[PDB]
Formats: structure tokens, C-alpha cells, sequence
């Protein structure tokens, strides 16, 4: 029986993911062993830098965090989280971390570098996706949350900027910063002002439901080139987000509509995802009648564009950014909030 | 049109999280 061989799937994947959760990962590599060559991109905590590792040749992207700052945002159990997390993971669709250190001022973790740009920048460029091209990349985020979710997992920072496509056309999710393990409900303020769920900006409690409200966000996205719910500053999408109302393209399929509005659900307890049969009934939905949910995960399915690949190291499908030195004090910094990293 | 409106907006970049 397929649905058998499903839940012993993520039985074992439980199984591999807890072991690696109980005994993380350390200290695996060092500053000196890679030159920095150039930004790939930034976020609110901190900047990613692709470099080039020294014996190998090989280049990975490093995220950098200050220590100092991480603690003066109040986001230090949330970097534990993030490492914690990412060096416990296998999955087709997230990034590989393959080393992670620290030093007296900074935290480093290196990624497997993934050139094919941002999701969003690919998105903005063409105006939007067709059905066919955002079912694709909606059907790995499907696959990816049921197993994050299976873990006790919640990644509550989807959006386009947020995954990589790599050089087979597939997705790779970065930035695990607001990924947290728990079971039953927490209530942290956090994500992307267009991506958040009614409960997260109501100040409620709440589940892995977030998650696949952002899914929602994201499909509609994808196929309308714009969100469901803008504006020009934060409170006037939070008003729109928590209304129930949401307007449709005239160009999006029945089942689009009726998937999204199943996504975007107000109410937790009624949305997709959330209610008895869980990702199934995401999955059995009319609009992935066409998907091969094996085919997907193997990677089998051909991509709606690979993207252009200039030799190794080549950055063209990234924007370009101001350039920062990365400063190493004589003092450790924070050393007994970080011990575990 | 609601495509005008968006590209027309603040918020057509890059977005960081709250
Ligand atoms: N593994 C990676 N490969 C290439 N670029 C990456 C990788 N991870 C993150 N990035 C880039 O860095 C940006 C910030 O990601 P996050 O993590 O930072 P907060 C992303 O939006 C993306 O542009």
C-alpha cells in the first residue's frame, strides 16, 4: 500500500533526523580553510557570502552572523534553532549545510552554494508563472512541509527570496532562522509581513497551519505575479490579511481558486493541511491531479527552465550588493550564549 | 489593474523579515 509505504518513509526519516537532533554537528571547519569572493545576498540578521574553499575548489555559500547584534535583536535561541536544525535535516528540496564554526566575533554556516538565483528574481523578471510551471515548484514546498511538519518542524519564512533553484531547475529552501521544533503551539511574532497567517498577527497561538497559509501566499503568488494581500506599508496588508477577503486573477483556474481559498483559510481549524486527513488533502486536490508526487521528490520531472550557468563561481543570476569586511575581534564575544553552536 | 497597482508599489524588491 502506497500510504504505508509513505509513513514508513517519514518513520525512518524520524528515526535519522533525532539522532543528528540529540548529537549535533561542531566546529566542523575553520575561517582560514576558504577566501571570501563576493555577497550573494542579505537578510535582516545577516548577509551570505559565496567563497571558495582552499584545498578543494569547491565554493559554497557562508552565512555570516555577529554575534553582538544577534544578541542586541533578541535572536539568539532562534540562531541555536537555525543550526540545530539545518545540520539534522536531508531532504531533496533544503540546502545541504555542509560545515558550521565560530570565532571570538561571528558564527558561520556553509551551505552547498546554489546558483541559480532566488525563486523571486526569476518571478519579477518573467511577470509570473504559468499553472503548470507553479505547480512544479508548489508541489516540492508540498513534499518539503510534510516532512518538516513529520519532525515536529515549523519553517514560518516562505517566500520566493527564500528558494534557490538550482542547476537541475529544482527548489533548495535557505534560511531556516525562524524554524523552530515544537510540538502543539508557540506564539513568536516573526516571518514576512506579506506571507503571515491571521494567528501570527492576531497574537493568537499557533501550529504548523502557519505554514500552510504562507503555501497559500506563495501559489498565488506565483501564478498572479503579485500577493494576495499589498500595500505600501506593513498595517494596511495586515488588515487586508485578516479580513477573510481575498480577490482572484481572472486568468486562474477553477481549481486554483479552490485550492487557494482552501490555503487561505481565516480560521485555522478549517484550513487545508490542518484538518483530519492533513497534507492529503492538499495533495489529492483536483489541481495536483496531474502530479507525480515519487516522480517529484526523484526528480524526474522535467523543470520549466534550468537556469544559465557560467562556470563555477559565476554569480549572474544574483543581484549585486555592498561589500563588508568581516572583522574578527582579539576578545571573545558571547561565548556562554553560543556554547552549543 | 491590479498588476499596475502592485508595480507601482514599495514593495516590489527584495522583503526582509519582520
Ligand atoms: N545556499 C545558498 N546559495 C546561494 N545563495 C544563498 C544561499 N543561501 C542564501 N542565499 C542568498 O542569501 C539570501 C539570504 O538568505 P538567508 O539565510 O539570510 P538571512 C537569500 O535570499 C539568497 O539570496
Amino acid at each position: 500500500s502506497e500510504q504505508e509505504s509513505v509513513k514508513e518513509f517519514l518513520a525512518k526519516a524520524k528515526e535519522e533526523f533525532l539522532k543528528k537532533w540529540e548529537s549535533p554537528s561542531q566546529n566542523t571547519a575553520q575561517l582560514d580553510h576558504f577566501d571570501r569572493i563576493k555577497t550573494l545576498g542579505t537578510g535582516s540578521f545577516g548577509r551570505v557570502m559565496l567563497v571558495k574553499h582552499k584545498e578543494t575548489g569547491n565554493h559554497y555559500a557562508m552565512k555570516i552572523l555577529d554575534k553582538q547584534k544577534v544578541v542586541k535583536l533578541k535572536q539568539i535561541e532562534h540562531t541555536l534553532n537555525e543550526k540545530r536544525i539545518l545540520q539534522a535535516v536531508n531532504f531533496p528540496f533544503l540546502v545541504k549545510l555542509e560545515f558550521s564554526f565560530k570565532d571570538n566575533s561571528n558564527l558561520y554556516m556553509v551551505m552547498e552554494y546554489v546558483p541559480g538565483g532566488e525563486m523571486f528574481s526569476h518571478l519579477r523578471r518573467i511577470g509570473r508563472f504559468s499553472e503548470p510551471h507553479a505547480r512544479f515548484y508548489a508541489a516540492q514546498i508540498v513534499l518539503t512541509f510534510e516532512y518538516l511538519h513529520s519532525l515536529d518542524l515549523i519553517y514560518r519564512d516562505l517566500k520566493p527570496e527564500n528558494l534557490l533553484i538550482d542547476q537541475q531547475g529544482y527548489i533548495q529552501v535557505t534560511d531556516f532562522g525562524f524554524a523552530k521544533r515544537v510540538k502543539g503551539r508557540t506564539w513568536t511574532l516573526c516571518g514576512t509581513p506579506e506571507y503571515l497567517a491571521p494567528e501570527i498577527i492576531l497574537s493568537k497561538g499557533y501550529n504548523k497551519a502557519v505554514d500552510w497559509w504562507a503555501l497559500g501566499v506563495l501559489i498565488y503568488e506565483m501564478a498572479a505575479g503579485y500577493p494576495p494581500f499589498f500595500a505600501d506599508q506593513p498595517i494596511q496588508i495586515y488588515e487586508k490579511i485578516v479580513s477573510g477577503k481575498v480577490r482572484f486573477p481572472s486568468h486562474f483556474s477553477s481549481d486554483l481558486k479552490d485550492l487557494l481559498r482552501n490555503l487561505l483559510q481565516v480560521d485555522l481549524t478549517k484550513r487545508f493541511g490542518n484538518l483530519k486527513n492533513g497534507v492529503n488533502d492538499i495533495k489529492n486536490h483536483k489541481w495536483f491531479a496531474t502530479t507525480d508526487w515519487i516522480a517529484i521528490y526523484q526528480r524526474k520531472v522535467e523543470a520549466p527552465f534550468i537556469p544559465k550557468f557560467k562556470g563555477p563561481g559565476d554569480t549572474s543570476n544574483f543581484d549585486d550588493y555592498e561589500e563588508e569586511e568581516i572583522r574578527v575581534s582579539i576578545n571573545e564575544k558571547c561565548g556562554k550564549e553560543f556554547t552549543e553552536f | 489593474t491590479t498588476y499596475a497597482d502592485f508595480i507601482a508599489s514599495g514593495r516590489t524588491g527584495r522583503r526582509s523579515a519582520i
